[PDB]
């Protein structure tokens, strides 16, 4: 009954313009790719925290060194799985049971473990420093982006 | 069942299973990893029916 | 049903749905056509039309024979490899 | 009928241009935990208050 | 895929961007659409929606993502009617359990 | 590690601080210390039975 | 009861998977995205990402001299060999060339005959996965330079070259950050972003 | 006269011929063509009259059908008296009585046959449904609750529901125990036991909220446990069950169940339900796309009565307000009238009766289609000049003419802002814009209190030459202003001898004195009361003599 009146809330485009008009653009909340010559309109938005960066629970609250490159360095081999799975028709399905989803999870890690890194589609936003692969390996331990070898062996 | 707690919820994509986590033996995996569960999958109607007709010629036949 | 639920309704937001303010300040600039020191970025179509990296490479020349020492020449060939003009 | 209350509304709108926006965190179910003290090796002490 | 989307954005009257922190008036009957901006859940102007909250209708076609066989599906397989690619698709062929 | 099949923390319903407590009488008291016994056993014995 | 694997992450909420383990809370998000809708196979669109090997599910399509027009078939997994977004390299209708591997064969199927895995449901790009940026506590305090802002000029793998260059006071004393300036006095808020009018459509102004 | 009509043109002289300013206004393409759409006082006094008039009608009936089963129900049982009558005679009486709400005298007659053992499944079921009152319910239905079945439903509970529903249930109970007497599993599942189910879920919908929340949580629960085989009748039970409490999230879960598992089954029913439902919970964007669903579909056949649910629940939503943002200008949701052609259209190629609708629905159908449906005839006249200016008379009559653009004449102007990034520079008009003026306000904190009832504000015309200003000034008297020598000029009184005393002591002028001889002031007793309190500090210390007590014993003094 309290639905009588019907109250169109603000419309969140209209929250963000408001927002951005209020603190004129709003330069430090952008990122700093949006200053570069040409941004798309992913780095054209805000700065707000996406799902990406959950699971990875080597930096906190604030990567010290290097965790940030090592963080992108996980995200991407990720995708590059989920590329695979698209690609070896490993998708997952909207009624799963366990019995299912832990399968083709096994299936999943066999194609991944057989198929190597693709360095190519690794790419660099913001601020952020190219680091090779061997660089860290040095750095963090061999184990963090393990050869076949070393899984095999653990 | 609602004293338990059910509601009426189905849609296309829908499946209906009996949930038991496998039992974690004494080890790392208990020790650390998560449960493993367990869904074995059931129907979502059952046929008063077919059960009383199946039930009925199961009798007199013994 | 006369208003859209996409306009009011928060959980169809649009998450990449640029502000206002963002896109038009982005595209009003207007970057130093400096890049690199010896040639300039054209900005105009005429400027285009007397552009051309095979032109740059004369400058280049230019440049190159205008420097007095070995270190100044590989800097000035670096530059020229990275913005990928001819080399002859 | 002043309109005290529109002026109070209007000076925190004028406050709206001087805040920012917090720093939720990477994980953020993690930071609001850390926040609240429940997870494990988080809690933080009340401070002491000199007694009257 | 906004991190924590149901709670910044469909349970936050600031949308995770507006900083909420005379006194307020003890029993006030306050516009459906304001408040007396105490704390977040009572702002000065109210942003969610008064209405129900319905998700953006799904872009995938089901009639194309062929789903797991239901034991339920498992009775009328035998009477019910597929396209060619339902019956021998990559995963889950539906013709091989008919014949089990 | 340190923690493996511990029971978690036992989160009173209505928990109140020292600043509401005050104002409660002797026998607010004693009911309020009464529910939180009762809440806390109760989770962990129910922790108890599920482990 | 729900609170089973609370011992895995002491205080923080219950979850039914490892969240130290990166690629399966990755994955099970991956998960409940598909079985919530807001991931699966949508029809494909010139906007969305497409490119050299990109995994969508086109219908192959069956070639018959007694039809007169294209016949179509079960959508099954390809990869794209490649693709042109301009009109005068594919007018309509526009084909993208693909290539299945069930078989190997390698055919060209029309844009509207491909299916491609979308990840949200509003984004031009369906395809391409979102990324999310480091936080950084001086926001205003950001420098970025004008003549390199992508950092491409960086010297990257050595050459015989760079032991040439000799190292001075001049050498030191740093063109790059003459040039470098910052993000604040790189825009300026003019009287037209003032009285700017709105891109979207407003509800009541 | 009228303070609105003003002159719109000016005064003839050699301006309107030495100047280009145009002598009228130009045409203002925003606003619409204006058109009668309105109803008269007695038009509407004598649609109520009308409905007044059915509805006592239909009162009437059902008070003679009362009468009429209750004198059967006396002549029977007092003709029949020891003489042994037939059984159906005293089953179909209970069923007219219950029928009617009289269930105190339907229980001893059920009482009665059932110990006799005349009553069969079938007519266990009846009584059950009997129970529920249809007459009843249609009587309420065309009288009290407006022909709108959620209000029937919701207005049948208040006829002593929960007695109703007790006596249901326990006729539940021994229509079972007489039906086991008809091997481990014949009660359970029968087609008799379902029927009694679905009578009982039934008759269990019009009782109170608290037997239909307890319908598809508790009936349906007892029914699986006891393994009765449900039917489609049943679904839809439980659905309306789960419609009128709000829940839809359940209610389209369970038809989505029964378009899987059960399809070619489903009835009508069901989409009323669903439609029932969301008109009960505000849900009209998803009670559109149910209706368009069964417009598509077409062979669920939509009733009358979905028909009417679907109107009823579009006509609620264009009368629902909207919040102050969106209510500035007028009402936004009147727009949602505009469809009840379109639904009427569709309802002609369905094959739904025009005419089924009720008489109440019909009316607002009326308005809506006679403020958005002018044909194509009309609209080849609409636009011309004599009615518009009539519109613009009737306006005027009315005394309403703010929002007429040949009528409104607008005065005031509203300056520009002196930025202080650079004042240096002046700044002079682009454009005009016709701004509702509520877009830039004086905020209320520099304004006077309210600025309506304390001061009285008009908006006239100087006299004399303006030579540059404003020529339409506004003047702003307080309401309680008065002459400075308002003293003189009205009639002396006894408040003259008053003059200049502050606070004068208005008692000893007061003329109560004489007429009552008990007086007393209210001034003395309080400040008696106020020299009390000052003689309640002024009591003063006493001096108090001290003995010693170190020693053990006390030491004791005498006077």
């Amino acid at each position: 009954t309290e639905r009588n009146t019907i109250h169109y809330g603000v419309p969140i485009q209209q929250i963000v313009d408001e927002f951005v008009f209020r603190h004129r653009n709003a330069r430090g909340e952008r990122p700093l790719d949006y200053f570069k010559p040409f941004p798309n309109f992913r780095a054209l938005r805000l700065n707000r925290m996406y799902r990406d960066v959950e699971g990875f629970s080597l930096m906190k609250q604030r990567p010290e060194f290097l965790e940030w490159e090592l963080f992108t360095r996980y995200r991407q081999h990720h995708q590059q799985r989920r590329r695979l799975a698209l690609l070896h028709g490993l998708e997952p399905v909207a009624n799963e049971t366990a019995q299912e989803r832990d399968t083709r999870r096994h299936r999943l890690d066999e194609i991944c473990e057989r198929t190597p890194f693709d360095e190519r589609e690794m790419r660099v936003n913001d601020d952020e420093m190219r680091v090779s692969v061997e660089t860290l390996r040095s750095w963090f331990g061999v184990y963090m982006l393990p050869s076949p070898t070393v899984v095999n062996a653990v | 069942a609602r004293e338990e707690g059910y509601v009426f919820h189905h849609s296309n994509s829908s499946r209906f299973v009996e949930e038991t986590y496998r039992h974690p033996g004494e080890s790392l995996q208990s020790r650390y990893l998560a449960l493993q569960p367990l869904h074995t999958e059931v129907s979502a109607k059952e046929d008063f029916q077919r059960l009383y007709y199946q039930a009925q010629k199961h009798h007199k036949q013994q | 049903a006369n208003i859209p639920r996409s306009v009011w309704d928060p959980a169809q937001h649009n998450p990449n749905w640029s502000d206002s303010y963002g896109h038009d300040i982005t595209n009003r600039r207007a970057w130093p056509a400096r890049k690199w020191t010896v040639g300039l970025e054209p900005c105009t179509p005429r400027e285009w039309l007397q552009f051309s990296h095979r032109n740059l490479a004369y400058a280049y020349n230019g440049a190159l024979r205008a420097c007095h020492s070995l270190p100044s020449m590989l800097l000035l060939y670096k530059e020229m490899k990275q913005r990928g003009v001819k080399v002859d | 009928t002043h309109g005290l209350r529109e002026k109070e509304k209007h000076d925190f709108t004028i406050l709206q241009r001087t805040v920012r926006i917090p720093f939720q965190g990477y994980d953020m179910d993690r930071f609001l935990a850390q926040q609240k003290g429940t997870p494990y090796g988080a809690q933080q002490l009340p401070p002491n208050v000199v007694p009257s | 895929q906004l991190q924590a989307q149901d709670r910044i954005i469909c349970g936050t009257h600031g949308a995770g961007i507006v900083a909420h922190q005379a006194p307020a008036a003890d029993l006030s009957r306050t516009k459906p659409h304001e408040g007396t901006g105490t704390s977040e859940r009572d702002p000065y102007i109210r942003t969610l929606h008064n209405q129900r909250s319905a998700a953006p209708e799904s872009s995938v076609s089901q009639s194309h993502t062929v789903n797991a066989p239901t034991v339920d599906e498992c009775e009328m397989l035998a009477e019910r009617w597929g396209t060619m690619n339902y019956w021998h698709n990559d995963t889950f062929p539906r013709l091989v359990v008919f014949l089990k | 590690n340190h923690v493996v099949g511990r029971a978690p923390e036992p989160v009173v319903p209505h928990e109140q601080p020292q600043e509401v407590l005050r104002h409660f009488s002797a026998e607010e008291r004693a009911m309020y210390e009464q529910h939180v016994k009762e809440q806390t056993s109760r989770q962990l014995g129910e922790w108890e039975r599920a482990m | 009861p729900r609170n089973l694997n609370h011992a895995l992450n002491y205080g923080i909420a219950n979850y039914a998977y490892n969240r130290g383990n990166y690629v399966e809370t990755q994955d099970s998000i991956w998960e409940e995205q598909t079985a919530s809708g807001q991931e699966g196979w949508s029809p494909a669109t010139h906007a969305d990402g497409l490119r050299e090997g990109l995994p969508v599910r086109a219908r192959r399509p069956i070639f018959s001299s007694s039809a007169e027009q294209r016949i179509a078939g079960g959508p099954q997994r390809a990869v794209i060999i490649q693709y042109h977004h301009q009109p005068f390299f594919n007018p309509e209708p526009r084909l993208v060339k693909v290539a299945f591997q069930c078989d190997g064969t390698i055919m060209e199927v029309p844009i509207s005959d491909v299916m491609i895995w979308q990840r949200r449901y509003h984004g031009p790009e369906r395809t391409v996965g979102d990324e999310s940026r480091r936080y950084n506590p001086a926001a205003m305090r950001r420098y970025v330079d004008v003549t390199d802002p992508f950092n491409e000029k960086t010297s990257n793998t050595e050459h015989f070259l760079d032991k040439y260059e000799p190292k001075r006071n001049a050498d030191t004393v740093a063109d790059k950050y003459r040039t470098t300036k910052q993000i604040t006095e790189i825009d300026k808020w003019t009287r037209y972003d003032s009285a700017r009018a709105d891109n979207y459509r407003p509800l009541s102004i | 006269m009228l303070s609105q009509n003003v002159a719109k043109t000016t005064v003839p002289s050699y301006y309107m011929i030495r100047t280009n300013l145009p002598h009228r206004k130009p045409q203002n393409q925003w606003e619409g063509v204006y058109y009668y759409s309105g109803i008269t006082k007695r038009q509407r006094h004598l649609i109520l009259l009308h409905r007044k008039r059915e509805r006592e009608a239909h009162m009437r009936s059902f008070n003679i059908s009362r009468a009429s089963v209750l004198q059967r129900l006396e002549q029977l049982s007092g003709d029949r008296k020891q003489e042994s009558l037939p059984p159906h005679v005293r089953l179909d009486l209970a069923v007219r009585l219950a029928q009617h709400g009289l269930y105190q005298q339907a229980t001893p007659i059920v009482d009665e046959l059932h110990h006799q053992k005349a009553l069969h499944a079938g007519h266990y079921a009846l009584l059950i449904n009997a129970l529920a009152c249809p007459r009843l319910g249609q009587r309420i239905l065309h009288c009290d609750a407006q022909c709108d079945p959620a209000l029937t439903y919701k207005l049948l509970g208040d006829e002593n529901g929960e007695e109703r529903a007790q006596e249901a249930y326990r006729w539940f109970d021994l229509a079972l125990t007489s039906l086991a007497v008809d091997v481990p599993y014949l009660p359970q599942g029968t087609a008799a036991a379902s029927h009694i189910t679905n009578a009982l879920m039934r008759t269990l919908l019009t009782c109170g909220y608290t037997h239909v929340a307890a319908i598809p949580d508790s009936v349906y629960d007892r029914m699986g446990s006891m393994g009765i085989s449900p039917t489609i009748s049943t679904y839809e039970l439980v659905m309306l069950a789960l419609s009128l409490q709000g829940n839809m999230v359940e209610a389209e879960s369970i038809l989505s169940f029964l378009r899987s598992h059960h399809s070619e089954h489903i009835t009508v029913e069901s989409f009323n339900a669903l439609l029932l439902g969301h008109r009960e919970a505000r849900q009209f964007d998803c009670c559109d796309a149910i209706w368009q669903e069964l417009v598509d579909r077409r062979w669920p056949r939509a009733s009358p009565l979905t028909a009417e649910l679907y109107l009823r629940s579009i006509m609620d939503h264009a009368n629902t307000p909207t919040s102050e943002p969106l209510q500035s200008f007028a009402n936004i949701n009147v727009v949602e009238k505009k469809k009840v052609p379109l639904v009427l259209a569709q309802m002609d190629e369905l094959g739904v009766p025009r005419t089924h609708l009720s008489r109440v629905l019909m009316d607002e159908v009326e308005d809506s289609l006679r403020k958005f449906q002018t044909y194509r005839s009309r609209f080849y006249e609409w636009g011309r000049a004599v009615k518009q200016f009539d519109f613009i008379e009737f306006r005027r009559r009315n005394g309403w003419l703010y929002d007429l653009h040949l009528m409104k004449c607008t005065t005031k102007q509203v300056g520009p802002l002196r930025d202080f990034n650079d004042p240096d520079a002046v700044q002079g008009a682009v454009a005009t814009a016709e701004i509702p003026a509520f877009f830039n306000e004086r905020p209320a904190w520099e304004r006077p209190p309210l600025e309506e009832t304390l001061y009285v504000t008009t908006n006239k015309e100087r006299y004399d030459d303006v030579r540059g200003g404003d020529i339409y000034y506004d003047d702003t008297r307080g309401l309680h202003d008065r002459s400075p020598t308002w003293m003189n000029e009205v009639p002396e009184t006894r408040y003259d001898r008053l003059y200049g005393v502050n606070h004068p002591d208005i008692a000893k002028i007061g003329i109560r004195r004489h007429l009552n001889v008990e007086y007393v002031n209210r001034k003395e007793v309080v400040e008696r009361d106020a020299a009390l309190m000052k003689k309640t500090l002024s009591s003063g210390r006493r001096l108090r003599h001290r003995v010693e007590s170190s020693r053990t014993h006390r030491n004791a003094g005498s006077l």
